[PDB]
RNA sequence: CCACCAGCCUACCAAACCCUGUCAAACUCCGAAGGGUCCCAGGUGGAGCCUGGGAGUGAGGGCGCGAGCGAUAACGUCCGCGU
RNA sequence: AGAGCGCAAGGGUAGAAGGGGGCCUGACUGCGAGGCCUGCAAGCCGAGCAGGGGCGAAAGCCGGGCCUAGUGAACCGGUGGU
RNA sequence: UCCCCCGUGCCCAUAGCGGCGUGGAACCACCCGUUCCCAUUCCGAACACGGAAGUGAAACGCGCCAGCGCCGAUGGUACUGGGCGGGCGACCGCCUGGGAGAGUAGGUCGGUGCGGGGG
């Protein structure tokens, strides 16, 4: 989805951000220049999409260039954004993480036993034509020191996979009642 | 170190020296082998004294 | 893996490569500075004797002759896995002092 | 002020620190037995007309001049160009 | 070329069987055999001097050539000589004499063992060999009662171009090996 | 309650703290996390009164991550003993704290309850802190 | 088999239990066992 | 719950490996700003160099960042560069 | 290269220092340029040259030891000797 | 002056690892023999030596692929020469010049120099 787009260059760093404007950049295959943009606006439209979905830059330069974020290197003190690169898009393999959703309460939920999972967002290899939202996964029936991982989840035809998978997805463990002061003896 | 002993060695036919050291707990009694004298040539050197 | 650069052992200053095979000996002349080789000499490879050792006295032995007829005075020796049998060319006739 | 027991100890030493490194480095000249590197291990291995002894050390052989080298799979080396 | 039962009967049963079955179309890369290696380990000569390397040529001595021992890497004192020079016995077989070996083996090392229902199979290395041994040893043919002091086994091995293990049975069929399957 | 096992050298120099908090700024585990804004150490003492205010707060609770580890001694000397003679003795085993890193994350429970939980235990602890929900951050091995 | 001490080879037989005549050659000349 | 020996099996604990974060003066794949130093050149200054006679010094203190000690206490202490 | 590398540690180490055997005794004498280090005095580095040797066909290295601890100015006197 | 193999040198892992395919008409390698030189702390495995009808299986030589392992921009934060602050303090900010680490895109199954034997 959209968001303004601005052409940076030989500009300090420092003041860009103290007077309005993050600064960025891009980069694919062999396209590299310095880009930037507002603060809060493109905050709002990040804390939807960020690296789940889509972002569409309308750049004052005529056209309006689709990317996708990717890293997003903060200033840690006090920590909150300070400078993102962003990845100009196109049909070509690419890998990147989708937001998942553990959809349903198991019975080792339910029973107490609290879902401790692993995983929010799996990398996974794609044709960027394939746009998977969220692959809304199962987790029917996980049960207590019960587990999930592999290929165990759906994966929308094409949209490959890219860890093991044995990168275990998620599980649910025990939960930490008073009992838990009794363990200080 | 002492206990272990030290010694020099020495010709034959009389004199030419050197200084060197010893060991005992090994089974070696009479220490001998190759030097140079001062006068002349190659000789072998007998173990002797302190 | 007789590597342990007996060329170092022997890397004091000029070398002289040789190498067999199953049939056919290589005898050169390396000069080391850039890199540049020299001389040559082959028991069946320079379309010689079909004997192997003799052939190899005789190649060394005419390498050896050519290396006095190009200036050579002492070189190196590079040889690999030999068990010293001489190869007895050895390059002793060699000019070089072989042996 | 009830001064009862203190803990001892039993560390404080260290070392009449000789002093090791790159003697000379480069485009320094040397009158041959002029020492470059003082090593404990061989940090600095032989170059061209230098040498090495007992204590691991990069010695002049030559009148010339200290060229620094390195070989990844072989180490660093210290050498002395002739100077004609 | 000192040629016997296991020699000749080698180069006629393995060839067609061999290569019909798996298909070698190389006439080096038959998965021919190659070493036999024989293997004691004795930690009991933790002293006892080559009084009781008597008793290790004697092994190697009726096997027919001359054994070598070697020795052992670091510290057991859990179990005395830690140091490492007590006894290893061991001795590779080529070809010919390798062939002796096998043949005295085949013959009547195999038939005098009582509770002998046939050869343990799993023991094959899967990379494409076979190990074992045995506990009665005065089974071998030049060693009767007299020599041997009480009990002692062994540990054989065979090393073969075999990469497989069906490859290496049928080699051991062709070859003839007593299986308990 | 964590130190390490009997390890290398036993005493060790405190020293001063800067603020670039090398790293350990965001959720990625639990929910609602608890990160601190004052550089200075953690007390395995403290570390333990916070963690059970959580728990203590939610009885029958979910999962309660603790990111930092307390594992530096305390340089500590008797009493009107004179100065010198010996460094002192290991004692409390605490941990650098520099602000703007992660410290406690709490999962699977109510908003108003990690809310209190983190307030509780974070209350307790050597100084003052932040805490925050779960986002901006996302992509960070 | 080269070296030197080396304990030797030569024919042996097997005059078995079972009219067998086998051909063997071995260390020991006279071998006979049992199949 | 069978032996010439097997087989299948837990919100117990746990070798290793893997994923998930991280700790370090005496850990280091990486490793700067600096710093030291060898040649080209500027540089005329109670600069620098060489022999030579007379010295006085060798309780120091403060201030800044840099590390130790101390309790990240002391007009505390003990070093580093700087004044 | 994480083992061994005599014994603490650190650097170093198989393109060997480690590990095997053969041979031997340079664990030489007379020196010693030019250096490291440096308040003095000490300590530490080494080609080279002569002798006359040990190893190797040689090329070659050998004036102990993988390297840094294993030490004691001078005065006193014993010692074999010119 | 060129296309191929071999004896061998240089950069330092974008050369290494691994699946695939591979070439011997010369080179190369296995391989033929263990009696003459030689030797296995035992085996002719290794080095050694006299030698064919085969082979190209391996060893090796060459091509494809990135899968391990290797290098890795750009930006911006860190840290900081040197210059000024602010807070009892634990510490924090402005100036200038320098300028990483981790990661992101991408890239990588070599580069080259010699001397002979072949067409």
């Amino acid at each position: 989805y959209r968001l303004k787009a601005y052409y940076r260059e030989g500009e300090k760093p420092s003041a860009l951000r103290r007077a309005g404007k993050l600064p960025g950049v891009m980069y694919n295959r062999h396209l590299n220049r310095k880009v930037y943009v507002d603060l809060v606006e493109f905050d709002k439209v990040f804390r939807q999409a960020s690296i789940h979905h889509v972002i569409v830059l309308e750049l004052p330069d005529g056209q309006s260039l689709p990317t996708l974020v990717r890293q997003v290197n903060l200033d840690k003190r006090r920590r909150r954004p300070e400078h993102v690169d962003f990845f100009v898009l196109s049909d070509e393999p690419v890998e990147m993480y989708v937001p998942l959703r553990f959809v349903g309460t198991p019975a080792g939920v339910r029973a107490g036993g609290v879902l401790q999972e692993i995983h929010r967002d799996i990398l996974v290899k794609v044709s960027p034509r394939n746009i998977p939202e969220f692959i809304e996964v199962d987790v029917s029936g996980l049960e207590i020191g019960d587990s999930l991982h592999a290929s165990d989840l759906k994966l929308p035809p094409g949209v490959e996979l890219a860890v093991s998978p044995e990168e275990t997805i998620a599980a649910v463990v025990p939960p930490e009642d008073v009992e838990k002061l009794a363990e200080e003896a | 170190v002492r206990i272990k002993l030290l010694l020099e060695c020495t010709e034959c036919k009389r004199r030419n020296y050197a200084t060197e050291k010893n060991k005992r707990n090994t089974p070696n009694k009479l220490e001998l082998r190759k030097y140079c004298p001062w006068c002349r040539k190659h000789t072998v050197h007998r173990e002797v004294k302190i | 893996k007789f590597r342990v650069r007996n060329r170092i052992k022997r890397t004091g200053r000029l070398r002289l490569s040789v190498f067999r095979s199953l049939k056919h000996i290589y005898a050169q002349i390396i000069d080391d500075e850039k890199g540049v080789t020299l001389v040559s000499a082959s028991s069946l490879a320079l379309k010689l004797k079909g004997n192997k050792t003799e052939v190899a006295r005789q190649v060394g032995r005419a390498l050896a002759e050519k290396a006095l007829a190009l200036g050579i005075k002492q070189v190196a020796f590079d040889r690999g896995p030999y068990k010293y049998h001489g190869r007895v060319k050895a390059l002793a006739e060699g000019a070089r002092e072989g042996g | 002020a009830h001064k009862k027991g203190l803990g001892s100890t039993r560390n404080g030493r260290d070392s009449q620190a000789k002093r090791l490194g790159v003697k000379r480095y480069e485009g320094q000249v040397v009158r041959a037995g002029n020492i470059l590197v003082r090593q404990r291990g061989t940090r600095f291995k032989p170059g061209k007309n230098v040498g090495m002894g007992r204590d691991f050390t990069l010695f002049a052989l030559v009148d010339g001049v200290v060229e620094f080298q390195d070989r990844g799979r072989l180490g660093r080396y210290v050498h002395v160009r002739p100077l004609a | 070329p000192l040629d016997v039962a296991l020699k000749r009967k080698y180069y006629e049963e393995v060839r067609p069987e061999l290569i019909r079955r798996f298909g070698y179309q190389n006439v080096w890369e038959v998965p021919r055999l190659e070493k036999v290696v024989i293997n004691q380990g004795l930690g009991e000569a933790k002293e006892d001097a080559r009084i009781l390397e008597k008793a290790a040529q004697e092994l190697a001595l009726i096997t027919g050539q001359k054994p070598a021992v070697t020795r052992a890497k670091k510290s057991i004192s859990n179990f005395k000589l830690r140091k490492g020079m007590p006894i290893g016995l061991r001795v590779t077989l080529r070809r010919d004499r390798m062939w002796i070996f096998l043949e005295k083996l085949l013959n009547v090392a195999l038939p005098r063992i009582r509770d002998f229902r046939g050869l343990n199979p799993n023991s094959f290395d899967g990379r494409g060999n076979y190990n074992l041994g045995l506990r009665e040893q005065l089974i071998f043919p030049e060693i009767t009662y007299d020599m041997v002091d009480a009990l002692r086994g062994m540990d054989i091995a065979v090393v073969t171009t075999a990469e497989t293990d069906e490859e290496a049975r049928a080699l051991l069929e062709l070859l003839g090996f007593p299986f308990r399957k | 309650m964590l130190m390490p096992r009997r390890m290398k050298y036993r005493k060790q120099q405190r020293g001063r703290l800067k603020g670039a908090t090398k790293g350990g700024d965001y959720v990625a585990f639990g929910d609602y996390g608890l990160v601190a804004l004052e550089p200075a150490w953690i007390t395995a003492q403290q570390i333990e009164a916070a963690r059970v205010a959580m728990v203590r707060h939610f009885r029958r609770g979910g999962k309660i991550f603790i990111r930092i580890f307390p594992d530096k001694p305390y340089t500590k000397k008797p009493l009107e003993v004179r100065m010198g003679k010996g460094k002192g003795n290991v004692e409390g085993y605490v941990a650098v704290v520099k602000p703007g890193r992660v410290m406690f994350e709490v999962a699977g429970v109510t908003e108003e309850q990690a809310m209190e939980a983190l307030r509780i235990a974070g209350h307790k602890l050597p100084i003052k802190t932040k805490i925050v929900r779960r986002d901006a951050y996302d992509e960070a091995q | 088999m080269k070296e030197g001490i080396h304990p030797k080879l030569v024919p042996a037989r097997i005059i078995c239990g079972c009219g067998n005549v086998i051909e063997t050659y071995s260390t020991k000349p006279e071998i006979y066992v049992e199949v």
